[PDB]
């Protein structure tokens, strides 16, 4: 008796999230390049958010933050492009640090 | 107060005044800016001509009439002649896209007149008569 | 026949005649009246007018698509996060 | 069918306007129209100067005569409104209430690229 | 064969189409106040759909109503009626300064 893939997909938190628009998620800053923070939130792609002007130094690698998701994958189809063009990153708004 | 670019509506009493006169009574400076000439005429609110000027009347002739300086001179002369009759504030009604379209107004400013409103009355035919064929140049 | 000093009329604010004239010119340009007069100076033959309108529509569509593409791609215009690789 | 006559009448005294309205409705009835209703939108300045019967008008009274009439009557009615003097202007339209509102569900989007080749 | 398999149905999360502001409302030529909202205050030019944000059907209806009102003495042609200069601004255009 082993759980099937269908059951895992049905009960996955990402599946329960429904649409990713304006959803509240908890992400982790796994990389910092100057004032750009790369946050993984359990999705396929991370998201790049600018360091906030207030308490910016309080954000470091591993800091847990709250994000308002706009889209898991940023894709667009241009004129004559047979396939969608993606930037391999998500679109989210950095609300701020999350405290347990 | 809050300034509104929209002109005051005739028949409605507005607080705006100029020399104790209402907007409906301010004299009218008609400007026509052709490509070869520019004409300026001040009239009263009752359509009484008070002053007239043009590039040709100011001595400029042929191509020299098309310059903006000629329109500025015409505006200066028209403003002087109107001010001789007591004109102080004017409502500018400009038509045509001649080079002097703006310069004439400057002349009026240089002439001593005060412009309180700028109106465009360029004759734009809503698909009227057929204009001449394009120049083969 | 219409009432006068309503259409294409701008009130001069504190004697700033130049600013009022600029606003009036911008209003006419936004409404396309200036271009209308310029095109109506000489007759534009119907085939020429149709060609020009089609070209303008195609140019606007292409410009909008290119602007969208540039805005989409400029999101990646940031510091290299994996320098040295 | 159901027609609506938009009638701009010369700004006159109330008895004159009553006489003009009665005459116009009488003409409509003579041509065969069953007048459903008569409305008044008030007396107001015209949006532009209108010249009619060698006279220029700046103000007028607005009325709407809703009625039913045989089609062949409508043209005749127009002619009558042309020959009346107190009528600044008169236009008979198909009644808008006979034009049902086929509900729009929304604006269906279309990709912009195809517009170049389509 | 198993309950966990996905089922076929219309997208339940599908948000409704953003109907035009006049959708479901009867545009009339006698309603000069509504019609004037879509014309240029300084020239009376009818605004395009990219300015009014109206759907094609409603844009055509507004245009036809405006033309009918203009030709039937209900609406000024060369300018917006000054009595309606303070109506709610629905068109996406900015003129002054
Ligand atoms: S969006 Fe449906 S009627 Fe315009």
């Amino acid at each position: 008796n082993v759980e099937s893939f269908a059951s895992m997909l049905r009960h996955s938190p990402l599946t329960q999230m429904g649409p990713a628009k304006d959803k509240l998620v908890i992400g982790r800053i796994f990389h910092i390049v100057e004032n750009d923070l790369y946050i993984d939130f359990g999705g396929k792609f991370h998201c790049v958010c600018r360091r906030p002007e207030v308490d910016g130094e309080k954000y470091q690698k591993g800091t847990r933050v709250r994000l308002r998701l706009l889209d898991l994958e940023l894709t667009s189809r241009f004129l004559g492009a047979t396939t969608d063009t993606t930037v391999l990153e998500a679109n989210a708004v950095l609300l701020g640090i999350q405290e347990s | 107060t809050k300034f509104s670019i929209y002109p005051p509506i005739p028949g409605e009493e507005s607080s705006l005044r100029w020399a104790g006169k209402k907007f409906e009574e301010i004299p009218i400076a008609h400007i026509k800016a052709s490509h070869n000439n520019t004409q300026i005429q001040v009239v009263s609110a009752s359509n009484e001509p008070l002053a007239f000027a043009s590039c040709g009347t100011e001595g400029f002739r042929n191509a020299k009439k098309g310059t903006g300086i000629a329109a500025q001179t015409a505006g200066i002369a028209a403003a002087a002649r109107a001010k001789q009759k007591g004109v102080i504030h004017i409502r500018v009604v400009v038509k045509g896209l001649g080079p002097g379209r703006l310069s004439a107004m400057h002349g009026l400013i240089m002439g001593g007149l005060e412009v309180i409103s700028i109106t465009d009355n360029t004759p734009i035919p809503h698909n009227g008569c057929r204009p001449r064929k394009a120049r083969k140049l | 026949k219409h009432l006068k000093f309503i259409a294409r009329t701008v009130m001069v604010q504190e004697g700033n005649v130049e600013s009022a004239y600029r606003t009036l010119n911008r209003i006419l340009t936004m409404d396309g009246l200036i271009e209308d007069i310029k095109h109506r100076r000489y007759y534009e033959k119907p085939c020429r007018r149709r060609q020009r309108e089609s070209y303008e529509r195609c140019r606007r569509i292409y410009n909008m698509e290119m602007a969208r593409k540039i805005n989409f791609l400029m999101r990646k215009n940031r510091a290299d996060p994996w320098q040295g690789c | 069918p159901r027609y609506e006559l938009a009638l701009i009448l010369k700004a006159m005294q109330r008895p004159e306007t009553a006489a003009t309205l009665k005459r116009t409705i009488e003409a409509l009835m003579d041509r065969g129209a069953i007048v459903r209703d008569l409305e008044n939108l008030g007396e107001r300045a015209l949006p532009y100067r209108i010249s009619a019967h060698s006279q220029q008008h700046n103000r007028g009274g607005y009325f709407l005569v809703d009625f039913y009439a045989p089609t062949a009557a409508v043209e005749s009615m127009v002619e009558h409104l042309s020959r009346d003097i107190d009528v600044i202007r008169g236009n008979i339209v198909k009644h808008p209430l006979t034009q049902e509102l086929k509900e729009c569900e929304g604006i269906v989007p279309v990709p912009l690229a195809e517009k170049l080749y389509s | 064969s198993n309950e966990d398999l996905p089922i076929s149905m219309e997208n339940p999360y599908k948000e409704p189409l953003k109907k035009c502001i006049l959708c479901g409302k009867h545009v009339d030529y006698k309603n000069v106040q509504l019609l004037s909202q879509f014309v240029s205050p300084f020239t009376g030019c009818i605004y395009g759909r990219h300015i009014t944000g109206l759907c094609g059907k409603k844009q055509k209806e507004i245009t036809k109503a405006i033309k009918r009102a203009q030709i039937m003495g209900f609406m000024p042609v060369t300018y917006k009626d000054p009595a309606y200069l303070k109506d709610p601004k629905v068109c996406n255009i900015r003129y002054r300064e």
